[PDB]
């Protein structure tokens, strides 16, 4: 081979977005998850007060 | 200039924080004498304040 | 009687009790009830109020005390005697109460309960008691003075 491989040298466009999406769908989602819990406190300590 | 730098910023955040921490002194301390009232929410969350 | 002794080494170790539709019992206390009738009914727990909740039965049903989330400062009784509100807080004349005293209901004068306590602080003359109130909108909060113990 003329070249040397880096790794990167297969992932392509495609693949790339699908790790993309998926990793950010994930990111996204416990997001979620962390925005509903800390709001859940918020509002319970308006609640008693 | 490392030295004049960092002694300068270190002076003047002293005083920023010093300022700061009597600013609050003065905010919290009409609320924290009266055990009573309403606190206006907007500095009860601006300054440390436990409301009601 | 309208509010049972749970049971635990034959000595009471926390009155529970059947407010509005659902038997109420502190999570800190261990015991049997002594109703049958509903020392089986499985409890829902909820640690954010220390309480454990259930529905009592479908004959039961109607025993079960009211419950009202307006409570005027004033005097409203309690086993053990009158309690006070004032201030947002309810309080009980000194040595009153202790390990055996939770989950017992606290009724306003037309008999229907405001407040289930959970705990105390004895304070000079007076004790402030740790409870379950149903704030100004009717949700459940609990309302406790600084270094209350599980009674």
């Amino acid at each position: 081979a003329q070249h040397t491989e880096s790794f990167t040298s297969a992932i392509s466009a495609t693949a790339w977005s699908w790790i993309k999406v998926l990793v950010g769908g994930t990111s996204a989602f416990i997001v979620l998850g962390l925005i509903a819990t800390a709001v859940v406190a918020l509002v319970l300590f308006f609640h008693r007060h | 200039g490392l030295c004049t730098c960092v002694a300068i910023i270190m002076v003047s955040c002293v005083t920023s924080v010093w300022l700061l921490c009597r600013t609050r002194n003065l905010c919290i301390t009409p609320y924290k004498l009266a055990p009573n009232a309403q606190v206006p929410i907007l500095l009860a969350l601006l300054c440390c304040i436990k409301p009601t | 009687d309208k509010t049972f002794p749970i049971m635990l080494n034959g000595q009471v170790n926390g009155y529970a009790c059947v407010v509005g539709g659902r038997v109420f019992k502190p999570l800190h206390v261990e015991g049997r009830i002594d109703n049958e009738q509903l020392a089986a009914i499985k409890l829902k727990k909820a640690s954010i109020y220390d309480l454990e909740y259930g529905d009592v039965p479908q004959c039961m049903k109607s025993d079960t005390l009211q419950y009202t989330s307006d409570k005027p400062p004033g005097f409203y009784n309690w086993h053990h005697g009158a309690v006070q509100y004032e201030n947002n807080r309810f309080t009980v004349p000194r040595g009153v109460g202790g390990k055996g005293d939770s989950g017992r209901p606290i009724l306003d004068n037309k008999g229907r309960v405001v407040a289930i306590v959970l705990g105390g602080v004895n304070e000079g003359s007076r004790t402030a008691l740790s409870v379950v109130t149903w704030n100004q909108k009717g949700v459940t909060v609990k309302d406790t003075p600084e270094g209350s113990e599980p009674w």
